[PDB]
């Protein structure tokens, strides 16, 4: 995180890049971090847990 | 025998799509030879296209014809967009396959395959 | 572990962390490469009586699907609506 | 350098795994799942095992379930190290890859 | 059956018996079902097989040193449910799951017994009967086998 | 009848040897049925649609790879961006082609 | 004595070539992950002079690290042909060696040696990073044994 | 037939052709096509090589596992020849060199080595022997290369009376020293020619035709003891042939006359190179030698091969000799050469 | 001052390898000049060392012999030269070296270890280990016809 | 709660059964069968004409809200006259529930494309077309996705051989990769594994 | 023991050897035929017969769970020894 | 439970705004990143000196295959073909017949090491510990053919490696 998180070069390369809306993410069949990055509150370990 | 069509209501409409595909392939051969830098002539390329259509000339079901046309357009698009490489275009000519004589005696000498 | 005092200070200062407490190279804190033999336990079916397999046969309890409707009042949802998640109390905002 | 269209052509690593599995017993098919997401090996195994355990109508013992979650989360660490640091590697920051691949 | 054992004793062991060059006997595997005795008596018409002794020590065999050399003898390999009676020529050469079954006809005589030709990796491994009620039922002759 | 016995049991008990033999040759049979099972895999939802026909070999095994759907969305996500941004976007999807292609 | 001179010049060009093997940045499947671990600090392939370079024009070795499918085969042959010479091919893992787990598939090339000549086969599924390193050092010793100039002298 | 050599399969890579062949000189132009065609059908190929193993790597993909076998050999070590042929049913001799070297002259590679291979093969019970000579072989030739071919062809027919001797014209192909040789004259500007190439006639033959003729000779019982001449379908004037080469490659063609003594002098100039000479005096002679007409000998059609015209394959060899401007030009854009009817 | 102590430690390494010649030998053969405790030596001449203050992975190492099975290994060394009994200890599969925990002796275990023989005349060549399956009819050696 | 047996969940079984007949009541024009498995998975079997109406209803209805298409696949059953079974697996985040919708088609009958309902269905339908040869009408871009360029056949059909019909190698003469009829040095060894003794009486078919 | 054919090729413990005229032996020219020298048929014969005082003995190959499945051997015939079907060890009943 | 990864409003007071201006103009956060790589320069590297040093392994490691013997020298393998049946890759090929002394023994035992996935199922399935995966992983070859192991190769491997294999089995058999 020291190398990347607050690095302005890293933020320039990743901030506002590849924005997906919560609605598009659902209809396109996304899952995991691809849903949770857009604010969807979903994780199968919480909602449909296993072992 | 009431079945859902694909595109063509009957063989008359299907043969129209067949002719349209043949024109598209026929016009495309000159570009394919040029773009892929093939060592064959436009005449050989168009003879091969003709040979591919001819093998299916006996079909009478419009649905089967429609699927053959759908595949033909898919094949043509692969060629036009250079998704195919030269190896794919040349697989139609089977240049490395040795002759397999098709008379009873020749097969008898080589093995058990009918 | 062999770094001199000055070098330890230098990299501690540059990183801003006390790196000597959590070194990424392993030394003597790891488990020995030879270990005493184990003695693993057995499972609940290791009994000499009251243990007939027919009473603990999961595979033979499976049944064909229940036919609800075939072609041979309040509205319902598949399940109750999902409960809204709570904010973490360990660290709600990163 | 503006991207007007992306057309991913895949299949260059298509190996007919799903057809091969039809010729295997359930045990023999298990190693095929290591080689799907081959950075999350034990997580793919767990998904296949849960599916078979569901059709069999049996339950794995508690200690095995704790081991599976333990190595599932170790596997998540393996995956996220690979995901984050190669992501950074493509973007030009090559050094975190080396620190974290020792982990 | 159950999936485990609770038997904490030593097992019985039985001496094997030589009944000819076609059927190998590993009689410790015998489960005393008497199929072989009934087949030999009723189908093959040979009253040579029987049980000697009694109790847990009961043993299937010929008592004396005798060869079961009937033209239908090999069939007792098929009807023995266990590996007590097995084909000597076939011994150790294959496993059932790896064989390919070619349903065919016997030509060793004019009966036309229906057979299964078991092959593996391009080689004939053994001959089995094929059920045909109106021809050979489920038996073949030893020449066919 | 599902999990093989311990090696010591296999070498002492008749039932254990039979079950060891059968599990490593024929394998356990699964009752007929179909399930879609999914987990929270590190890359997203990873699931299998597993169809059993009652024997010891699956009839069909469809693998749902989270990256398959993600990569299908690459063209959507790359609109208005430059080449170097597509490099970043491929990475942010976290794609491994063992699962995308199978 | 020409024999002595060509022998020493062979040692020099061989030494220079094995001491500076630049594999092509080219990996296919799970075997490529172990190849990453050979570049990682524990093994540090770069300490042997072994350095990845993306362009085939600047590569000496192709490590086929993973399954080669029929769809990928023409591209693998293409980038191998575009490597200048001398060039070497290391086959890594069962898939590249002979098809491996996918040998009987309709879409897989049964061994990359049907497509390109192979100098070293590294067994394993995957070979450990150390196993791959053993294969690279085996390639180095193969290059050390080359007799290009001694054979030219006797032509 | 020994059970191990009864043909099996469908003539593919994993089949068994029944052919066990030792191919001497497999590491050259003609060798790579012969080995390719043998391995296509599942033959066992023994490849004795003098070169560095790096230079045999292109032969490795040509056969299924275990089907290409490499051995070391020396043209003067008769024991090494015996080791390479004692298990084979046919021996093919493709050894040759277009220039003399400090260690090997035309007599060594075209007389001594071919004789030694034939001698050891006969003593070892080898049943078939295919030897490549040259169409223009002649004891009266002004080229040492062609004089040694005539002598070597006589010695082979004596040591191994049942040998098949094949006499090809100049062979054209991707890795030839024929069409590629003419196309490479462009780096010197004009194209020198003795008598402006109007006194010479050539009948070049395609590499694949020669290859298929060799393979049919192995399988053809009638081919034993015969001598064939493999020629192309058309005869050309050397001037027309070179003009066609520069047209196909789209390079400027500036032929000028050079008398024989002048061409010879330059030939020696390039012979100084200790590597692979670009041209030699002997090479100049053979290129300007007229291709003999031998109606009495059987040809490619006798072995079932239909000769491939140069017009259909020149682009395949000569496309890489063009600049970027003309790379994509198609086969039909250049008009053919006048064929001597 | 520690910087003075560090120089002494590095200067000590020259004496720990028996002088500058031995120091330069290990520097050029193994690219490492550390001094460890001699755990043992195998019959081929490989010497095994440990230093438990080194981090895990660097705490055990081998200095390969200069000759093995008639091959000059002064410059050409490879991991396959380590014999099996030392292989386990070198890879940390066990804590005990074979000097302390000797392996069990069997009359069939190789007395002489072999390194990787690929690319040499001793390399392995595969072949079918089974005999001919079909026996062919041999015609008679006399003309009766 | 026997330790080796998977426990039942009757509450989920009841809830899914009630919703199953809820869907059957609302879409009687298309629903042919509704069943719930013993491990609580609901399947709606529909006429193929109902793909769009049924999938739209499950996505948009306030009591359904199946916003996510988890998976779309096909199964080949040669013994059926409509050999291809098309399977949609959907997820509802609102109700934390899953549902399976199944229909059928044959080699020559098109299925309406579900891309309008789920953009995720795009590549799934290309895969089904590629591996099974089922045509999807009104697909914006239907073509192979997994197989090699120019590949002939549909490998996931049960009558496509495991190793296919052609294989590739590099040929030095033509200086390119070529395709030739498949020959195997070692043929794949078919195993006959099924025991001749019935395993699961609960599933016995009537004779 | 490992014999040699009249051609000099060693005969394996399975009795394999390329015959005089089989081309396939060219694969060994310049290399070698891998042949394990310790023939297990000869090694097991070296073991002495074990004398036991019971009609039935059991064998597990030795080493407990490191051996083979435990089997019981009948020693009623005096004309021969009982042989373990797994490891080949031989047993006899003393008088 | 959940947490927000990126949802914080910066303070708009004069000191905070001037702290951010100094970071922007004087590159403070970039200088901090330089400190981290500097600290690594002075750390001992993680590299080991292969082949003089080796990466650690455990007794369970699955490497090159070997066919084992009993202490008497008899082969353990009795040609049951369980390993051949379970092999996920069909890499094992077996033929068997009665030996000259009547023993049940193989006449062919091939492992195609280019088919094998080194999964260890064969050694799990073996009832007599005949086939194992040994600890060797340094057997790369120069040719494909050298990786097609027949029974002679596999028995030589067992004889070559038995001393290590037996000690490894001893360490782990109570876990099996
Ligand atoms: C051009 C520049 C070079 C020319 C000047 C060369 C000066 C002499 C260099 C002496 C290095 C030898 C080190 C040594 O004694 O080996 C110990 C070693 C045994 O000790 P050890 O058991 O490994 O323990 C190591 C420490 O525990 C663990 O290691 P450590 O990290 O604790 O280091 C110990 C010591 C080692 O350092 C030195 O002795 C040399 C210091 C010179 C600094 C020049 C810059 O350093 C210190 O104690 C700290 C003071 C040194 C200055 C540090 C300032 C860092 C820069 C400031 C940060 C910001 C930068 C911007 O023996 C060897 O391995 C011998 C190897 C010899 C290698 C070649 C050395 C010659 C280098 C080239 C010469 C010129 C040609
Ligand atoms: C311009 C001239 C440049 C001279 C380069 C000198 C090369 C030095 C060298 O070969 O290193 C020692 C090398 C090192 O040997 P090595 O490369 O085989 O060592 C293998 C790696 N280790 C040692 C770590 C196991 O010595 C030689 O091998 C002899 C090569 C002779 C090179 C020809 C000289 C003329
Ligand atoms: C008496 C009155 C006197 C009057 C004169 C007073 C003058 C002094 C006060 C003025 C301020 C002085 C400092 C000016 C330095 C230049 C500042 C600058 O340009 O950097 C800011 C720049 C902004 O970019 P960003 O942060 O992304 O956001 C900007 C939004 N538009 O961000 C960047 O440029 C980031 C650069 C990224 C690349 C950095 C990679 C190297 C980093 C390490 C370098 C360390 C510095 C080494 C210097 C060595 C010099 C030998
Ligand atoms: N135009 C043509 O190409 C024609 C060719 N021929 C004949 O065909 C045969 C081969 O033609 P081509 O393949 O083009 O010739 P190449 O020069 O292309 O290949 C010659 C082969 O001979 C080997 N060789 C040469 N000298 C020696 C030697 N002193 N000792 C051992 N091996 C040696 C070479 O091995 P290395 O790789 O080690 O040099 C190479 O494999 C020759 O006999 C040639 O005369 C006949 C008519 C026309
Ligand atoms: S048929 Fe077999 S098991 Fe039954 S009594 Fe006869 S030998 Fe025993
Ligand atoms: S296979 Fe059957 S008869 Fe043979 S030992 Fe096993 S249970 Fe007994
Ligand atoms: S050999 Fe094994 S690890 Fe390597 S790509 Fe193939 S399956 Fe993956
Ligand atoms: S390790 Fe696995 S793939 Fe390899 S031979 Fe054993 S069972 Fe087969
Ligand atoms: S190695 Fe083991 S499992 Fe394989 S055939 Fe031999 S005894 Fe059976
Ligand atoms: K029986
Ligand atoms: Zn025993």
């Amino acid at each position: 995180e020291e190398m990347l998180t607050n690095n302005r070069i890293w933020r320039n390369r990743t901030v506002d890049i590849g924005i997906v809306t919560a609605e598009d993410a659902l209809n396109y069949g996304f899952s995991g971090v691809m849903l949770r990055g857009s604010g969807i509150q979903w994780d199968l370990r919480k909602t449909q847990p296993y072992d | 025998t009431s079945v859902k069509p694909i595109f063509s209501r009957d063989m008359n409409e299907a043969k129209r799509r067949v002719r349209e595909l043949y024109r598209a392939w026929y016009r495309e051969v000159p570009n394919t030879v040029h773009l892929f830098q093939l060592d064959i002539s436009v005449k050989q390329g168009r003879d091969k296209v003709r040979e591919m259509f001819k093998k299916n000339a006996h079909i009478t079901d419009p649905r089967v014809v429609d699927l053959l046309v759908i595949k033909g357009k898919m094949e043509l698009e692969e060629t036009i967009k250079v998704w195919k490489q030269r190896t794919h275009v040349m697989r139609f000519f089977h240049e490395t396959e040795a002759p397999r004589p098709k008379d009873f005696l020749s097969k008898f000498y080589v093995g058990h395959d009918p | 572990a062999s770094a001199t005092r000055f070098i330890q200070w230098l990299r501690n200062w540059a990183s801003g962390r006390d790196l000597q407490a959590k070194l990424q190279l392993r030394y003597q804190e790891i488990s020995k490469r030879t270990q005493p033999p184990p003695k693993l336990p057995v499972g609940p079916s290791h009994k000499l009586s009251n243990n007939y397999y027919c009473t603990r046969d999961g595979r033979r309890e499976a049944m064909p699907p229940s036919i609800v409707m075939s072609s041979q009042k309040k509205a319902v949802s598949p399940a109750p609506p999902i409960k809204r998640w709570e904010l973490s109390q360990d660290e709600p905002y990163l | 350098e503006m991207v007007r269209k992306c057309d991913p052509h895949i299949g260059l690593l298509h190996r007919g795994t799903e057809k091969l599995i039809e010729y295997k017993t359930y045990l023999q098919a298990l190693p095929y799942f290591d080689r799907l997401d081959y950075v999350s090996m034990m997580c793919n195994e767990q998904a296949y095992s849960l599916a078979v355990e569901k059709l069999l109508n049996i339950r794995p013992p508690p200690r095995a379930q704790w081991i599976r979650v333990l190595f599932g989360e170790i596997t998540r660490l393996l995956n996220h190290i690979m995901a984050v640091t190669t992501h950074a590697l493509d973007i030009g920051a090559m050094t975190p890859f080396f620190w974290m691949f020792e982990e | 059956g159950s999936d485990r054992s609770r038997f904490l004793e030593g097992k019985r062991a039985v001496e094997d018996k030589n009944i000819g060059p076609l059927v190998k006997t590993i009689m410790t595997r015998c489960i005393q079902c008497t199929r072989c005795i009934r087949f030999a008596s009723e189908i093959a018409g040979v009253d040579d097989l029987g049980t000697t002794g009694r109790g847990n020590d009961m043993q299937v065999g010929t008592y004396i040193e005798k060869m079961f050399m009937s033209e239908l003898s090999g069939n007792i390999i098929d009807i023995c449910p266990v590996g007590a009676l097995t084909s000597k020529p076939y011994a150790f050469t294959a496993r059932p799951w790896e064989t390919r079954k070619t349903e065919s006809i016997d030509v060793m005589d004019a009966v036309g017994s229906n057979i299964v030709v078991s092959t593996r990796t391009g080689e004939v491994m053994r001959i089995l009967p094929r059920m045909h009620e109106d021809i050979n039922e489920e038996w073949i002759s030893d020449k066919t086998r | 009848k599902v999990s093989p016995p311990k090696r010591a049991e296999m070498k002492t008990s008749m039932e254990s040897l039979i079950h060891h033999f059968k599990l490593y040759t024929e394998g356990y049979q699964v009752p007929p049925g179909a399930t879609y099972t999914a987990i929270e895999a590190p890359k997203g939802e990873f699931g299998v649609y597993l169809v059993s026909d009652g024997s010891s070999r699956p009839y069909r095994c469809k693998i749902k790879a989270p990256g398959f759907a993600h990569l299908a969305g690459l063209d959507k996500m790359s609109k208005g961006h430059m080449l170097a941004d597509v490099v970043a976007i491929i990475g942010t999807q976290d794609i491994v082609f063992g699962e995308v292609d199978r | 004595r020409g024999e002595y001179v060509v022998a020493k010049l062979d040692d020099l060009i061989n030494w220079a070539r094995r001491s500076s093997l630049w594999p092509m940045t080219f990996g296919l499947a799970c075997c490529a992950v172990e190849m990453m671990h050979m570049a990682a600090p524990r093994y540090d392939m770069d300490r042997f002079g072994v350095v990845f370079r993306a362009s085939p024009r600047q590569s000496d070795v192709m490590i086929v690290a993973g399954t080669l499918t029929n769809k990928m085969a023409p591209a693998l042959r293409k980038v191998y042909d575009q490597m200048p010479e001398p060039r070497y091919v290391v086959s890594m893992g069962s898939c590249a060696n002979g098809g491996g787990y996918y040998h009987y598939s309709y879409s897989v090339v049964r061994g990359c040696d049907r497509i390109v000549p192979v100098d070293i086969y590294v067994p394993g599924c995957p070979p450990t990073a150390e196993a791959l390193l053993y294969g690279i050092l085996q390639l180095q010793k193969k290059i050390k044994r080359e007799k290009r100039l001694r054979i030219w002298y006797r032509r | 037939l020994h059970h191990a050599v009864i043909p099996h399969g469908k003539g593919g890579r994993s089949s068994v052709s029944g052919i066990v062949a030792t191919v001497f000189g497999a590491t050259g132009f003609l060798g790579r096509y012969v080995v390719n065609h043998l391995g296509r059908m599942g033959s066992q190929v023994i490849v004795p090589h003098r070169c560095e193993p790096y230079d045999t790597m292109h032969l490795r993909p040509m056969g299924d596992l275990g089907q290409i076998i490499f051995m070391d050999w020396n043209g003067r070590d008769k024991d090494s020849i015996r080791r390479a042929v004692e298990h084979s049913s046919v021996v093919i001799n493709l050894v040759g060199r277009e220039w003399e070297t400090q260690n090997f002259d035309f007599e060594d590679v075209f007389v001594k080595i071919p004789q030694a291979i034939a001698q050891v093969s006969k003593e070892a019970g080898v049943e078939k022997f295919i030897h490549i000579s040259h169409l223009n072989a002649d004891i009266k030739s002004s080229s040492k290369y062609l004089r040694s071919k005539a002598v070597g062809e006589k010695e082979v027919r004596e040591t191994f009376p049942e040998a098949t001797i094949i006499k090809p014209a100049e062979i054209f192909g991707r890795e030839d020293r024929f069409l590629n040789y003419f196309a490479n004259i462009r780096w010197f500007g004009g194209v020198p020619l003795i008598s402006l190439g109007k006194k010479t006639v050539k009948q070049p033959v395609y590499i694949v035709d020669v290859t298929k003729g060799i393979i049919n000779a192995i399988k053809d019982p009638d081919a034993r003891g015969k001598t064939f001449a493999f020629v192309g379908p058309s005869r050309y004037l050397l001037f027309d042939l070179v003009q066609y080469v520069f047209a196909v490659a789209h390079r400027p063609f500036l032929p000028y006359p050079l008398p024989h003594f002048a061409y010879r002098w330059i030939g020696r100039l390039f012979e100084i190179s200790p590597f692979e000479p670009w041209t030699t005096r002997d090479k100049v002679e053979r290129i300007h030698t007229t291709d003999k007409i031998l109606p009495h000998l059987p040809g490619l059609e006798d072995l079932g091969v239909e000769a491939t015209p140069l017009e259909l394959k020149a682009i395949e060899v000569l496309r890489r000799h063009r600049t970027y401007r003309w790379l994509s030009s198609e086969i039909e854009d250049v008009q053919p050469a006048k064929t001597i009817p | 001052m520690e910087l003075l102590q560090v120089l002494k430690r590095g200067l000590q390494q020259v004496s720990g390898h028996g002088g500058l010649r031995g120091y330069l030998r290990v520097l050029f053969r193994a690219n490492d000049v550390r001094v460890g405790t001699l755990v043992g030596e195998d019959k081929y001449g490989n010497k095994y060392y440990e230093d438990n203050k080194q981090f895990f992975g660097r705490h055990r190492w081998v200095i390969y012999t200069t000759e093995m099975n008639g091959k000059n290994t002064f410059w050409d060394v490879d991991g396959s030269m380590v014999p099996p009994e030392w292989h386990r200890w070198l890879h940390c599969m066990t804590d005990d070296p074979p000097t302390v925990k000797p392996p069990t002796a069997r009359k069939f275990i190789w007395t002489n270890h072999k390194f990787n023989l690929s690319g040499t005349p001793q390399q392995y060549v595969p072949y079918s280990t089974t005999r001919k399956k079909i026996q062919e009819w041999v015609p008679p050696s006399t003309p009766y016809k | 709660t026997r330790p080796t047996v998977r426990p039942r969940n009757d509450v989920a079984h009841k809830q899914l059964s009630a919703f199953g007949e809820y869907v059957a009541e609302i879409l009687p024009k298309y629903v042919q069968q509704v069943q719930v498995s013993c491990f609580n998975e609901l399947e709606i079997c529909i006429h193929p004409d109902g793909v769009i109406p049924v999938l739209t209803f499950l996505r948009d209805h306030s009591n359904a809200q199946f916003k996510s298409l988890a998976d779309l696949t096909a199964v080949d059953i040669p013994t059926r006259q409509n050999r291809f079974e098309i399977v949609y697996n959907l997820l509802s985040l609102r109700f934390n529930s899953r549902i399976r919708v199944k229909t059928y088609t044959d080699e020559l009958t098109p299925i309406e494309s579900s891309v309008p309902v789920y953009k995720a269905a795009n590549w799934y339908e290309r895969e089904i077309w590629d591996m099974f040869g089922v045509f999807f009408a009104n697909h914006p871009d239907l073509r192979r996705i997994l197989t090699d360029y120019g590949f002939e056949g549909h490998p996931f059909r049960k009558d496509f051989p495991l190793s296919g019909y052609v294989e590739l190698r590099y040929d030095d003469e033509v200086k390119r990769v070529v395709a030739e009829p498949v020959e195997l040095a070692q043929e794949f060894r078919k195993f006959d594994l099924n025991s001749p003794w019935e395993a699961f009486p609960a599933y016995r078919q009537p004779p | 023991g490992v014999r040699t054919s009249p051609t000099g090729e060693k005969v394996t413990h399975t009795g394999q050897v390329y015959d005089d005229g089989d081309y396939r032996k060219v694969r060994f020219v310049g290399r070698q035929k891998e042949v394990n020298e310790n023939f297990a048929i000869d090694l097991i014969a070296e073991q002495p017969v074990s004398q036991v005082g019971s009609r039935v003995i059991s064998c597990d190959g030795g080493g407990g769970a490191l051996g083979h499945p435990r089997v019981y051997i009948n020693l009623d015939k005096e004309t021969k020894t009982g042989t373990c079907g797994y490891c080949g060890l031989q047993f006899r009943q003393q008088h | 439970t959940y947490k927000y990864v990126n949802l914080r409003e910066p303070s708009m007071d004069m000191k905070s705004v001037t702290d951010r201006a100094a970071q922007t103009l004087l590159w403070t956060e970039l200088i901090r990143g330089l400190g981290m790589t500097l600290s690594y320069l002075f750390r001992e590297p993680a590299t080991i000196n292969y082949p003089f040093e080796k990466g650690p392994l455990s007794p369970r490691f699955r490497g090159e295959h070997a066919l084992r013997r009993y202490p008497s020298g008899e082969e353990r393998c009795i040609a049951c073909k369980l390993c051949e049946a379970v092999c996920p890759a069909q890499a094992i090929t077996i033929e068997a017949e009665p030996r000259a002394d009547g023993s049940r023994r193989t006449t062919r035992y091939d492992i195609d090491m280019t088919k094998c996935i080194y999964c260890g199922f064969c050694q799990e399935a073996c009832p007599v510990d005949a086939i194992v995966e040994g600890p060797n992983f340094e057997f790369s070859t120069e040719t494909h053919e050298e990786l097609l192991y027949n029974k002679e190769k596999l028995l030589n491997n067992g004889d070559k490696w038995e001393a290590e294999i037996a000690a490894n089995i001893q360490a782990d058999y109570l876990y099996r």
